RNA sequence: GCGGUUCUGACGUGCAAAUCGAUCGUCGAAUUUGGGUAUAGGGGCGAAAGACUAAUCGAACCAUCUAGUAGCUGGUUCCUG
RNA sequence: AAAACAUAGCAUUGCGAUGGUCAGAAAGUGAUGUUGACGCAAUGUGAUUUCUGCCCAGUGCUCUGAAUGUCAAAGUGAAGA
RNA sequence: UUGAAGACAUUGUCAGGUGGGGAGUUUGGCUGGGGCGGCACAUCUGUUAAACGAUAACGCAGAUGUCCUAAGGGGGGCUCAUGGAGAACAGAAAUCUCCAGUAGAACAAAAGGGUAAAAGCCCCCUUGAUUUUGAUUUUCAGUGUGAAUACAAACCAUGAAAGUGUGGCCUAUCGAUCCUUUAGUCCCUCGGAAUUUGAGGCUAGAGGUGCCAGAAAAGUUACCACAGGGAUAACUGGCUUGU
């Protein structure tokens, strides 16, 4: 038989038993995305630098 | 839909790696060997008793194919595979469309 | 071959088992015709046998037995 | 392909120097090929027709006569190709003679594809039974292009026999071109057949009067 | 050669077709002359009866199918082309534009012997042929303007 | 004698898991019936009702495979925090 | 318990025994058959009287009908170590 | 022993046909009961939708299974619908000219958005509708598929150039495992050792599942069976009162 379809009932309470978290930040996010040109040379500059306080 | 019968693209082979002239052909699957490993597994199955043993396909929906190009390079006779989108109708190297004609009666 | 000696070639079963002709016995006619001599003389023991002949309907074999 | 390049070149080769030491005549030999067809029933199976293009004309000098408008008369008569206009195939009023030494004269006919339509009616079922119906040809197409192609044409259409015979080149041209030209051909030929290769029962080349040479 | 690979043959469901369209039946195209619909019991589940004259041979031609269930349709096409000859069996065609049908092998029954005894005198006779599934044949004649 | 029409009678925890009463069909043959004998379960037998085959029939009875499977029904045993 | 079944009557079909119809796992095996077309077997209709129209496209059944369409295994030919 | 018959037939094995006589099995789903119908089953536009996002009904108005070697890419030149006023035949409508014209046009195909020295119209040159793999957005489990976005490494096209271009101005236009087949590397394996065929692998495609995350599938039952259902019809009763 014919029965219900769709509700977003009681949804918001559920979300908020365990709160809605946000997401959580570090210092040195990753470099996930970011052009791989600019990475590439990025490498070459820290090796250099390290190279340096030595 | 209508391709012309060559096309300058790029050459995967290892004394081109740049874009050479390729000869445009349709792909047509190639005769079903009696001997690879899959034909000769089903012909075993199928022996004896117990009819037939494996599914065969009826509830066809699709009215096209996708329309395959083999390029072969005219250098080094590489080939290369392109597919199409579907399409009803296919011609390799057709007459080109004129512009600003009078479709006749 | 061995006809499945079911009545009017029913099996009552799985398609697998449907088969009544073309099916063979697991043991040789030479072991058949051993078998028939060895209850036909139950006092001998069968020693062993072999092939004389053949037609289209039979094989004919010999088989030695002692007391 | 059931023929090596080789044997088309050895016989080809055979054939020029025939053409050209033993008996050079006092004419340009046109090299042509027979085909023999096998397993074929014509009457029942579906009579195929195929139009190539071969690179270099196997026979120029083709006599070829343009049917068309004012415009195309004048560019035919700019190229020197024979112009009948239409007042003309009109004042042939048939004449089933006056038809014929036209059907004849020239070994093909071009026409514009406004008139074409109008060739049936005007002249008869001549011109299709001879094989000479008119090929089309439009104001945007360069003229004496299309007849460059008619001369360059080759035409394997079965009707009733199992024997084609094509013109594929003459004995003024460069070895090498006769047996591409040759191969293309063949290939064109077979690349027409139901069964491919197997349709094949005999191939001969020949050129205008010399001898026969048995690729297949 | 080159061609798309195409069906001939788009599916249908049964009670979509109607009087004078058109059907596969044993892997023959046909036109349907008759449709009937009737329940198989009870339950009131609906069942299709076609029968279809052969559009080629024409013979007739019975199919029975659920209502719901697929039947394959034929694609058909229906050119016309002016007649230049009748040169022994065959029709020869000119394609509108200028090119040449030379291979579609002309009628049988009181068609052919009509268009024989139209070609005979001076008439412009155009011809429709319709194709299937792998088969042509010529259907009617009418005169030019 | 064989049957079983109607009362839609009695009875309907019965005298009875089909009986009782009256009324009724047939009553010298395609008649009724004892005993012997044959036909056995996807089988028989059927002047055909899916009837009958030991109160069992649109596939008997007995044992076993078998504790057959069940997305379905029912139940599921002490206390406090 | 009937208007159903049967029935006489009517009609159709198959078969001359190296056979028709039917049985059996098989058999040097069975039923019809102690039989032989005025018979056996398979169907339909259902006393008498009277009549039994038209349609062979479909499905079926059937044919000393054409052939060169389709066409298994074995066999044959060629290519190939 | 006597007739017939004779290497035929019979019998055996394999092969093709025939074979509801018989066997086994199947004969979707959603659904204001079920069935018939439809597809609300994979999808796209606008609205319903309550100005973030999400959001139901067999809600409303519609669309999809294609189409395109240009209708893709680049550059250039140009300006559209319509109206007015003029020009032999010529008229309401032919072609030419001027003026006005914010888009009232066009842009394959629904609808919405977008676009004027263009994204429209015409012309020139072309194949970025290519190669190599990663990241990202939508749908979302933050899986797959589809579609799309921005880079990298190449190689190209176009243009004086800056640039633009990884198909179609944007929002739909589509497909796992197994099997087959093709392209690539001409590479790995055939396990006693080799060579050559054959077969098998690795990487990337195609053949298709529309019930679209993807069984191989016809009915009937009033002779019916079982497990269940008041999750659901055929009475009363109750709410409602169109009729
Ligand atoms: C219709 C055909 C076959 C189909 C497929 O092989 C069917 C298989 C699928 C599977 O995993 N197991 C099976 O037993 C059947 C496929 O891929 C198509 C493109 C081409
Ligand atoms: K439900
Ligand atoms: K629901
Ligand atoms: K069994
Ligand atoms: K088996
Ligand atoms: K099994
Ligand atoms: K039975
Ligand atoms: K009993
Ligand atoms: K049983
Ligand atoms: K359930
Ligand atoms: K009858
Ligand atoms: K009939
Ligand atoms: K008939
Ligand atoms: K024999
Ligand atoms: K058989
Ligand atoms: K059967
Ligand atoms: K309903
Ligand atoms: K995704
Ligand atoms: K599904
Ligand atoms: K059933
Ligand atoms: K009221
Ligand atoms: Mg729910
Ligand atoms: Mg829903
Ligand atoms: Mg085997
Ligand atoms: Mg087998
Ligand atoms: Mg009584
Ligand atoms: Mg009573
Ligand atoms: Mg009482
Ligand atoms: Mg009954
Ligand atoms: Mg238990
Ligand atoms: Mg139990
Ligand atoms: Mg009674
Ligand atoms: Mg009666
Ligand atoms: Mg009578
Ligand atoms: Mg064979
Ligand atoms: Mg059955
Ligand atoms: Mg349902
Ligand atoms: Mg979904
Ligand atoms: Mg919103
Ligand atoms: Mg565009
Ligand atoms: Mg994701
Ligand atoms: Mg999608
Ligand atoms: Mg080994
Ligand atoms: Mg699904
Ligand atoms: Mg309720
Ligand atoms: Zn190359």
């Amino acid at each position: 038989a014919k029965s219900k379809n769709h509700t977003a009932h009681n949804q918001t309470r559920k979300a908020h038993r365990n709160g809605i978290k946000k997401p959580k930040t570090y210092k040195y996010p990753s470099l996930k995305g970011v052009d791989p040109k600019f990475r590439r040379n990025h490498k070459h500059a820290l090796h250099g630098t390290a190279k340096a306080l030595a | 839909v209508n391709v012309p019968k060559t096309r300058k693209t790029y050459c995967k082979g290892k004394t081109c790696r740049k874009h050479t002239q390729h000869k445009v052909t349709q792909y047509k699957a190639g005769k079903a060997s009696l001997f690879a490993q899959g034909k000769r597994r089903y012909d075993r199955k199928q022996s004896g008793f117990g009819g037939q043993t494996k599914p065969v396909f009826h509830k066809k929906a699709k009215t096209t194919k996708k329309v395959v190009l083999r390029l072969e390079c005219v250098k080094c006779k590489t080939r290369a595979q392109l597919t199409l989108k579907r399409c009803k109708h296919f011609e390799l190297g057709g007459e080109k469309k004129q512009k600003g004609q009078a479709l006749q009666f | 071959n061995r006809k499945r000696p079911v009545p009017k070639g029913a099996t009552y079963g799985k398609p697998t088992n449907q088969g009544v002709n073309e099916l063979k016995y697991q043991r040789s006619l030479r072991a058949t015709a051993e078998e028939r001599v060895g209850r036909r003389a139950a006092n001998l023991r069968v020693l062993n046998s072999y092939w004389v002949n053949q037609d289209s309907t039979y094989k004919y074999f010999e088989v030695i037995l002692v007391d | 392909s059931k023929i090596t390049s080789s044997q088309v070149r050895e016989h080809v080769k055979e054939l020029l120097k025939y053409s050209n030491e033993t008996k050079k005549r006092n004419f340009l030999e046109t090299v042509e090929l027979q085909v023999g067809l096998k397993n074929y029933d014509p009457q029942r199976d579906k009579r195929f027709s195929g139009s190539l293009k071969l690179p270099n004309c196997p026979r120029p000098n083709m006599s070829i006569c343009i049917f068309g408008d004012a415009f195309d008369v004048d560019r035919a008569k700019s190229c020197g190709v024979d112009a009948m206009s239409v007042d003309d195939l009109k004042k042939l009023n048939k004449n089933k003679k006056l038809i014929k030494k036209l059907s004849k004269k020239y070994n093909a006919f071009i026409a514009s594809e406004v008139l074409i339509k109008q060739v049936p009616r005007l002249l008869g079922p001549q011109l299709s039974k001879a094989g000479k119906f008119p090929t089309p040809v439009s104001h945007n197409d360069d003229l004496y292009g299309k007849v460059t192609d008619v001369r360059s044409t080759i035409k394997f259409q079965l009707k009733k026999v199992l024997c084609l015979a094509v013109a594929v080149g003459n004995v003024e041209m460069e070895e090498d071109v006769l047996v591409n030209q040759i191969l293309m051909s063949v290939n064109f030929f077979v690349s027409l057949l139901k069964k491919n290769w197997q349709n094949v029962g005999s191939l001969v080349v020949k050129s205008s009067m010399g001898p026969a040479f048995r690729l297949y | 050669t080159a061609d798309a690979g195409s069906s001939a043959t788009y599916p249908m469901q049964c009670s979509a077709l109607r009087k004078n369209g058109f059907v596969v039946i044993k892997s023959r195209p046909c036109k349907i002359v008759d449709m009937s619909t009737s329940k198989t019991g009870k339950h009131g589940h609906a069942k299709v009866h076609l029968v279809a004259i052969d559009i080629f041979t024409g013979k007739k031609l019975e199919d029975l199918s659920p209502s719901t269930h697929n039947m394959e349709v034929p694609v058909v096409k229906r050119n016309e082309y002016q007649l230049l000859d009748i040169d022994d069996g065959f029709l020869s065609l000119m394609n509108m534009d200028g090119d040449t049908k030379d291979d579609v092998k002309a009628p049988e029954g009181e068609l052919g012997d009509s268009l024989q005894t139209a070609f005979d005198e001076g008439k412009d006779l155009m011809v429709t042929i319709i194709s299937a599934m792998g088969e042509e044949a010529a259907i009617s004649f009418k005169e030019a303007a």
